[PDB]
């Protein structure tokens, strides 16, 4: 006799608003599995808020 | 043995017996936890939470 299960769940979610579309959004794209966190992105975001 | 009559005997014996016994228990647990906060009250619009 030889049996094995496995089993995997993932549950991811997100949301934003605020400011204007184009630097919200640039924000939303890179902070969604970017790894990398900019500084200049972050001040067009402060600037559209 | 044989004397003025003949007497015959034969007798054998032979056991064996082999037992057994195997156990194994293996166990592993980790857990970590981590939480960061952070809160500024800066006075910018947009500099205080970037």
């Amino acid at each position: 006799v030889n049996i094995t299960s496995e089993n995997l769940i993932d549950d991811v979610v997100s949301l934003i608003r605020g400011g204007t579309r184009k630097y919200a959004f640039e924000l939303k794209e890179k902070l969604l599995r970017g790894t990398v966190i900019d500084v200049t992105d972050f001040v067009n975001w402060a600037s559209s808020i | 043995y044989e004397d003025k009559i003949n007497v015959g005997g034969g007798l054998s014996g032979d056991h064996c017996k082999k037992f057994g016994g195997g156990k194994t228990e293996r166990a592993r647990k980790a857990m970590a936890v981590e939480d960061i906060i952070s809160r500024v009250r800066g006075g910018s619009s947009g500099w205080s939470g970037g």
